């Protein structure tokens, strides 16, 4: 209608690549089949049994074309720390999420500081449900927007610190208007 | 390892 997707992961075409960091351990992509037997790339860390984590997956560069807002939604799923057995003084229940303005659609590697907190992002009350045929994924759905930008793109970046987290799908849009 | 890895379902 009048939405404008930037990113889209579900509609991506093979594995996302992100950078992740650490490279392995932290985050990783998981594919879910679907019904016809196409997968949804997703990105999942569990480590919560060890202490002081501190993750970070981005995604690629992505343009805003013509917008000064953005809106991400984010469709995830948590664990609660409730239900995972064995103990754990740092588990936690939500993740950080962040944006990096850049010109540079190719940077190797962005320090964590030159990042920039949207928000810390938890289970609220805002569900979707997606028919994958043998199950109906129910799952968060957060939105939050961020603005106003100036440079040609950004970057994102989620942070996990000790949670057992699925992202399944990460839009980027912009409202033509 | 993760402790658990959603499929569409979770599974620890």
């Amino acid at each position: 209608g009048n939405e404008v997707t930037l990113l889209d992961s579900r509609s991506v075409q093979g594995e996302l690549g992100w950078i992740a960091s650490p490279l392995e351990g932290g985050w990783e992509e998981v594919s879910i089949m679907d019904e016809k037997n196409t997968p949804i790339r997703t990105y999942q860390v569990c480590n919560v049994m060890e202490p002081s984590q501190n993750n970070w997956l981005r995604t690629d560069w992505i343009t805003r074309e013509g917008a000064q807002r953005v809106y991400i939604e984010i469709k995830f799923t948590l664990r609660d720390c409730n239900s995972l057995p064995g103990v754990m003084g740092t588990c936690k229940e939500t993740f950080n999420l962040y944006y990096y303005e850049s010109d540079n659609d190719k940077e190797r590697f962005i320090r964590e500081n030159q990042f920039v907190k949207i928000d810390t992002i938890a289970a609220d009350e805002s569900f979707t449900q997606v028919d994958i045929g043998d199950r109906i994924m129910k799952l968060n759905t957060e939105i939050r927007d961020v603005g106003p930008l100036s440079k040609k793109g950004f970057y994102l970046a989620f942070q996990d610190v000790g949670a057992c987290i699925a992202l399944v799908s990460v839009r980027v849009f912009y409202k033509k208007a | 390892a993760p402790y658990c890895v959603y499929r569409g379902s979770w599974s620890c």
